[PDB]
RNA sequence: GUUACGGCGGUCCAUAGCGGCAGGGAAACGCCCGGUCCCAUCCCGAACCCGGAAGCUAAGCCUGCCAGCGCCGAUGAUACUACCCAUCCGGGUGGAAAAGUAGGACACCGCCGAACAC
RNA sequence: GUGUAAGUGCACAAGGGAGCUUGACUGCGAGACGGACAUGUCGAGCAGGGACGAAAGUCGGGACUAGUGAUCCGGCACCUCU
């Protein structure tokens, strides 16, 4: 019958990320020829998406989980930079040019700002 | 108002090479009058100016 | 590379005799000090602006990490306190430099305080959370005690994942606090 | 005496004589009520001169409630002034009643007693009213 | 921890001067509190500090 | 002696002044207000005082978003 | 297509919440190990950040259960009211609450991704 | 709690805190409110030249409304007007 007292920090961390994403969220909006791109990590391994929040819907998408992007074997920063490839090639096949950064309610700099910054390199603007 | 040596006091603000007085309304019982300042001229562009009274 | 005496201890003995007296069924569930906390109330602020960075000065000697100070956000005049005056320091220790004071303290100044009889088994609040003070600064060999102008106590307290006292007062046991045993 | 303690606002207009109860109409915490049929403003020297009169007719032992407080001042002004120059100070404290409301409460034994007590306390005030017994 | 520097951190070795159960360990006590005699105790060797009284040099609830 | 009340402060014409279905133009003010009683939407933009107005034409939609009255603009169909 | 999976969103935003019970960890969500490198604390690698996967589903989270703390909520009647009749009173045609009741409800919906498969 | 009265709002923070900093700018302004009249209020968007930010984007004073006084007559600086 032991019984635990409040709350964890995973817990705090969790609603502390949504608490501010849906602060950024403000600012950030979506459209089908400007859509959001909507970054979700881990320690492990990341996820990203293109939204289009008129309809809440989605029209790209990668993550550091698909076999062909393990076949990296450099840093997480590494698997990252691959994913931004990635998604600029599968964006720039889907229709679509230009883009925002949503940080997804993480911090700029690390695995988050070496993707953005390989995508801004392999051309996407922003 | 008036014109009594208000706590909201002094003006004038002119500019180096620029003359386009800028004018604002402030304080005088702190320390400062030698820094800061910026705005843009005629003919120039942002650049600095004095509060010079 | 490297271990503390407590936290060896700790990872050896002590959460072995915690399994085999409360039969947790995850790990987890075992309880493990986080942080220790200081504080020291200058409370003559009003009246000396001064020991506080006399304060500031014997916690660096004491902790190796510089202070903070906390300031009063609240402005109640019956005490001359009003709205920023800093009233008292505060340090947080977590980790290694944490076991190295609770090494230090079991086994320097606490065995020189003046008829220490115990502490008590009390001083815990809901879960095993250990709040005890000490009157004077004249008992670190950390301190310089040549030096000191006046007392400035403190104010220990020691927060744990335990979930009750019984819990918190068994590990501050096999950790080696001085309770009294009653 | 009745009056409160402290009111927020000590100028208040004039309460509305408009509309039946919607509470108090069912006796509470005794057996014998009054209950009103007009519409009024009572004051504390007619609530004290009533429970007076009630309890110099049972004299013993028997309680008695009043279910109102007087918690809305009327403003006279002072006297041979012109009309204007501004609002009088209160004096006086009146509680609205509206039909259907209960006034008193009483608990004595005797309906005999009971019943002619509430009907002094009756005569003590500006509305017509009747008897309640607490049933159906 | 960081710059807006703390006070220096250097191991320790308090030796007991009560009965020799001396003690040796990593610390946050070095130049800003240490005392002569690099004795190692160990693979290394690192200040010494002599200790006037300690647990096993006091009595009470672990001492007698 | 004295009635020392009796100030007034002159009128400020707030409100609405737009409602549900109307057909507005761009820049035009669609409420007057001091606080965010009605917040913006969509197509709808803030002042300084807190006054909305259009920033793209239309016509009007007073729906809440998370149980905060709103205020927005759809899409007029061109002839 | 599909399972007790994860993520981004929506509802004129609690019918969605809080609390209690049981139960799950394949890949994922996590917690955890440690501060070498970017980077950070008004002091603290606690947080943010970095590098990994020894350990555990205990907690977070997801699943079912409990209508208990909260919420939602009608029909009909009443109050009030527009208009009209009416010598005070009151009344007729229409509109129609709040509360209360019966009840409901341990949410619903969309997209991508996984795992699973013909 | 919001610098200062009250209200309307603010936890999605406009509350609290830290780093840079001067947009407390210049040239304009669609369309509108309110409207005896003069006054008064907001204003997206364009241009130079900037701040901040990784970017998107925000900044033409302050959470909003009060904090001041028309016209005439003179005063100071600048102008490629007489």
């Amino acid at each position: 019958a032991h019984k635990p007292v409040g709350q964890n920090i995973s817990e705090v961390r969790r609603n502390a990320r949504l608490r501010r994403h849906a602060r950024l969220r403000k600012k950030v909006a979506g459209t089908a020829e400007v859509p959001r791109l909507v970054v979700n990590r881990s320690a492990r391994h990341i996820h990203v998406q293109l939204v289009n929040d008129l309809n809440g819907t989605t029209l790209a998408a990668a993550s550091s989980i698909e076999a062909d992007v393990r076949a990296i074997d450099g840093d997480k920063k590494a698997h990252s930079v691959r994913v931004g490839q990635l998604i600029a090639e599968r964006a720039k096949a889907a229709g679509v040019e230009t883009v925002v950064f949503d940080r997804g309610g993480y911090t700029y700099g690390g695995r988050i700002a070496a993707l953005a910054d390989a995508a801004r390199e392999a051309g996407l603007k922003f | 108002a008036r014109n009594e040596i208000r706590p909201i006091v002094k003006l004038r603000s002119t500019a180096g090479t620029g003359y386009t007085y800028v004018t604002r309304k402030n304080r005088r019982n702190d320390p400062d009058r030698i820094v800061l300042r910026k705005y843009d001229p005629v003919l120039r562009r942002h650049v600095e100016f004095r509060e010079e009274r | 590379k490297a271990l503390p005496r407590l936290k060896q201890r700790y990872r050896e003995e002590i959460r072995e005799a915690l399994q085999q007296e409360f039969n947790y069924a995850n790990v987890m569930q075992i309880p493990g000090v986080v942080k220790v906390v200081v504080n020291m109330g200058v409370g003559d602020a009003a009246r000396d602006a001064k020991l506080i960075n006399g304060a500031i000065n014997d916690l660096a000697l004491i902790t190796g990490q510089k202070p903070e100070v906390r300031r009063a956000r609240k402005s109640i005049a019956q005490f001359k306190l009003r709205e920023g005056m800093p009233i008292g320091a505060r340090v947080t220790l977590r980790g290694d430099r944490m076991w190295e004071f609770l090494d230090r303290l079991i086994s320097i100044a606490l065995p020189r305080i003046r008829d220490f009889r115990g502490l008590s088994p009390k001083q815990f609040d809901g879960t095993g959370n250990y709040t005890f003070g000490l009157n004077e600064q004249s008992m670190f060999h950390e301190i310089d005690v040549d030096s000191i102008d006046r007392p400035r106590g403190m104010d220990i307290t020691v927060v744990t994942t335990a979930t009750n006292d019984a819990e918190g007062r068994a590990l501050l046991r096999a950790l080696g606090f001085p309770f009294k045993e009653n | 005496m009745l009056i409160p303690r402290k009111v927020k606002h000590r100028k208040q207009h004039h309460p509305e004589q408009r509309g039946i109860a919607s509470g108090g109409t069912s006796v509470s915490f005794g057996d014998y009520g009054i209950q009103a049929l007009e519409h009024a403003y009572i004051t504390n020297r007619q609530i004290e001169s009533a429970r007076i009169a009630i309890n110099r007719h049972i004299k013993r032992g028997g309680k008695v409630w009043i279910n109102i407080f007087p918690d809305r001042p009327l403003t006279k002004k002072p006297a041979e002034t012109r009309m204007g120059s501004g609002k009088g100070s209160p004096e006086w404290w009146v509680a609205n009643v509206k039909p259907g409301r209960v006034l008193f409460e009483l608990s004595y034994p005797d309906e005999k007693t009971a019943r002619d007590a509430l009907t002094r306390a009756i005569h003590k005030l500006p509305i017509k009213a009747r008897i309640v017994t607490r049933e159906e | 921890m960081k710059p807006g520097i703390h006070p220096d951190y250097h191991p320790v070795v308090f030796q007991d001067a009560a009965t020799g159960a001396q003690f040796l360990t990593r610390s946050t006590a070095t130049s800003t509190r240490t005392i002569e005699w690099p004795t190692p105790s160990g693979p290394k060797t690192y200040p010494l500090i002599v200790v006037d009284v300690t647990s096993d040099s006091h009595p009470f609830w672990t001492g007698s | 002696s004295s009635s020392r009340n009796g100030r007034d402060s002159a009128a400020q014409r707030l409100g609405v002044k737009r409602f549900g279905g109307q057909v507005v133009k761009a820049g035009e003010i669609l409420v007057r207000q001091r606080g965010t009683h009605f917040h913006p939407g969509v197509n709808v933009g803030r002042g300084g005082d807190d006054t909305l107005f259009a920033l793209a034409p239309g016509a009007v939609e007073f729906g809440a978003k998370r149980g905060r009255k709103t205020v927005n603009i759809v899409p007029v169909a061109r002839p």
